[PDB]
């Protein structure tokens, strides 16, 4: 069953937010260069893929150097019981948006601790103040939790609402969604590119977003903006089944 | 050494963590600094040498 945990996850109302409980959020991926350190995140839609944003592949287009870590907490001291997986394939979204598509070399075991994600339906919209779930190993920005991952519950901001000048004044596109608190102090940052925005929708947790860019991190009236998946479902779909 | 050495260190917009270099005129040193992914300036170099051999 993908979108459900056999942890269950905190709910907590990365800069800012809080801890996870591990393996909570067991779709989280740590994407990897060959040395070893975190640049980005990723989301495993799949045993054999995983769904990131197109910037963190873009220095080199060489699926061999990047790296997949499955079922971790920590950043750095990684779990016994962790998996390691290199790239096998890379497929960049097309109409060149930041989202993309790592193939595993070998598929990840289906376990407690690495379960993926369910993708949402096309063209979906999540409504307005919906509450999501950010996950990540990126900057905390002198904030607690630092070398862990971080989780954050924001709410979706709806881009007539997002692209408002006080906000981010026109520079949001219709393949993305807003989301965060308009007060500031919680948000995703650097190192969390590529990171899963999930929705926990029917009785599960549903991919609806990929950590992309903001300006800045956890500023009022700066919302993060995310890759909107529902767009791109039907692209991911035939990738996957024909590659 | 080229005016950009000049420019401050810009992250950008995006969330990607790609740790680089740039020179601080103010420190005279070439410093580390976290760019985003996207956009930004010249200020920005992988290795502190190729800061070193830019801008110091």
């Amino acid at each position: 069953d993908c979108g459900k945990p056999q942890v269950e996850p905190k709910k907590c109302p990365v800069v800012g937010g809080c801890v996870a409980h591990p393996h909570s959020w067991p779709w989280q991926v740590s994407l990897r260069t060959r040395f070893g350190m975190h640049f980005c995140g990723g989301t495993l839609i799949s045993p054999e893929w995983v769904l990131t944003a197109a910037h963190c592949l873009e220095k080199s287009p060489r699926p061999s150097s990047y790296k997949v870590i499955l079922g971790a907490h920590q950043e750095v001291n990684l779990e016994p019981h962790v998996q390691e997986i290199e790239v096998s394939r890379l497929f960049l979204e097309p109409t060149r948006k930041d989202i993309a598509l790592l193939k595993l070399s070998s598929p990840a075991v289906i376990t407690d601790k690495v379960i993926p994600a369910c993708l949402p339906s096309p063209n979906y919209v999540v409504a307005d103040r919906t509450e999501c779930f950010i996950t990540g190993w990126g900057e905390t920005q002198g904030t607690f939790g630092a070398g862990l991952l971080k989780e954050a519950q924001l709410p979706v901001i709806e881009n007539k609402v997002c692209n408002r000048y006080e906000f981010l004044n026109g520079r949001v596109q219709s393949t993305e969604l807003c989301a965060g608190h308009l007060a500031g102090g919680t948000d995703s940052c650097q190192g969390d590119s590529g990171g899963p925005l999930v929705c926990f929708e029917k009785d599960k947790y549903i991919l609806q977003g990929v950590t992309s860019w903001g300006l800045g991190c956890a500023r009022p009236n700066k919302p993060g903006v995310y890759v909107r998946v529902s767009r791109f479902v039907t692209w991911i779909e035939g990738v996957m089944r024909n590659n | 050494r080229p005016d950009f050495c000049e420019l401050p260190a810009d992250t950008g917009p995006c969330r990607v963590r790609f740790p680089s270099f740039y020179y601080n005129p103010d420190e005279k040193k070439c410093l580390e600094f976290i760019y985003g992914g996207c956009e930004g300036n010249a200020n920005n170099f992988i290795t502190k040498e190729e800061c070193e051999s830019t801008c110091a």
